[PDB]
């Protein structure tokens, strides 16, 4: 499975 | 920065005058990921422009992938023009099967 | 080192065209496996490969959610970015992500990635003990504290560890056939003997897979590289891959310059001449 941008931005 | 695309139009099977084929135009280590590939056949272009890819290597790098079905024969000259930022004019590449 | 699952991600911030373009791909190997075009009709998660389409609609939407999900969370990073860099509203740039994990054929991982590049250049990745982040230019260094404190890779090296390894052996052990299929390269060299007093031989190396591959020219012994010229790794479409490295020689020295070439479907590290 993908990773996800756990909403944890730049 | 900005890179510049290394294109290379080779066929998927080794060319036989009338063995039916395909020729890929797999262009590589160009930046920015905006790019436009067309294969022409005889100086005019090749309307099924069958093109796939769309991804990226290791140092970023973009990349993608034309690939028209296509016959050699002695005659019919092809070659893939490329489009890119990188550069100041579209660069055309033509096929040498001889290599 | 023997397989892995890269996942490849762009975000592309065109101004004015609307929002960026998002994309995902998957990979095992050099297989790309599933897809995430932004511009599209049905905007699901794509199977670009035969195998992993035995996945239910569990899986497809499991994911379709996570990409999408995704997708907001890099409009966030790229409308930052601007911030970060001054740079005005109406230009076009591009965040790229790569994460995935190279495990080892008994099972292990030998290296997990999660990596960040702003356009071209590098931005921020987690480094190789997979528990701190690398900072390329003054952006990413507010991004290191950020993520440091919110413990950003604590959450990532248990994905690279987990679900990734996890999921790994498992696209792997399902679709072995249609993957693992590795092919050796089928080299030798040419001769043009154009004019100029000066002739090259090239080395090409065909019908290789997996595409990752080592080739290279020894003059009675000497390595060479500023002289050397060596085509990108191109795909031959049939699973299988082409390549070639050239190497100009003065019209009769021939023998003096030697090819090689290292694959993993090659016992021994090939060697050859003209």
């Amino acid at each position: 499975r993908g990773p996800g941008r756990a909403f944890v931005t730049i | 920065m900005q890179k510049t695309p290394q294109i290379q139009v080779y066929s998927r099977h080794p060319p036989e005058n009338g063995k039916p084929n395909i020729l890929n135009c797999y262009v590589t280590q160009f930046h920015p990921p905006h790019i436009e590939i067309q294969m022409l056949k005889n100086g005019k272009k090749i309307p099924k422009v069958e093109m796939s890819d769309m991804s990226f290597s290791k140092d970023w790098s973009f990349y993608i992938l034309a690939h028209t079905e296509f016959t050699p024969t002695e005659t019919d000259t092809y070659a893939c023009r490329v489009k890119h930022a990188s550069m100041a004019e579209p660069k055309t590449v033509y096929w040498d099967r001889d290599m | 080192m023997s397989h892995s699952l890269r996942y490849f991600v762009t975000a592309v911030s065109r101004p004015g065209f609307g929002e960026p373009r998002y994309m995902e791909v998957g990979y095992v190997d050099n297989t790309e496996f599933v897809r995430f075009d932004s511009d599209a009709e049905n905007p699901r998660y794509e199977p670009r490969a035969r195998w992993i389409e035995q996945e239910g609609p569990e899986y497809w939407e499991r994911e379709t959610r996570r990409a999408n999900g995704n997708e907001q969370s890099f409009r966030v990073d790229l409308r930052t970015a601007l911030r970060y860099y001054n740079q005005s509203a109406g230009g076009s740039h591009t965040l790229q992500w790569m994460a995935g994990c190279d495990v080892e054929s008994d099972g292990r991982l030998l290296r997990g990635y999660w990596q960040f590049a702003y356009d071209g250049c590098d931005y921020i990745a987690l480094n190789e003990d997979l528990k701190t982040w690398t900072a390329a230019d003054m952006a990413a260094q507010i991004t290191r504290r950020k993520w440091e404190q919110a413990g950003a890779a604590e959450r990532d090296r248990a994905y690279l560890e987990g679900e990734c390894v996890e999921w790994l052996r498992r696209y792997l052990k399902n679709g072995n056939a249609t993957l693992l299929a590795t092919d050796p390269p089928k080299a030798h060299v040419t001769h043009h003997r154009r004019p100029e007093g000066d002739v090259t031989l090239r080395c090409w190396a065909l019908g290789f897979y997996p595409a990752e591959i080592t080739l290279t020219w020894q003059l009675n012994g000497e390595e060479l590289t500023q002289e050397m010229e060596l085509v990108e790794t191109r795909p031959a479409g049939d699973g299988t891959f082409q390549k070639w490295a050239s190497v100009v020689v003065p019209l009769g020295k021939q023998q003096k310059y030697t090819c090689h070439v290292e694959h993993e479907g090659l016992p021994e590290p090939l060697t050859l001449r003209w």
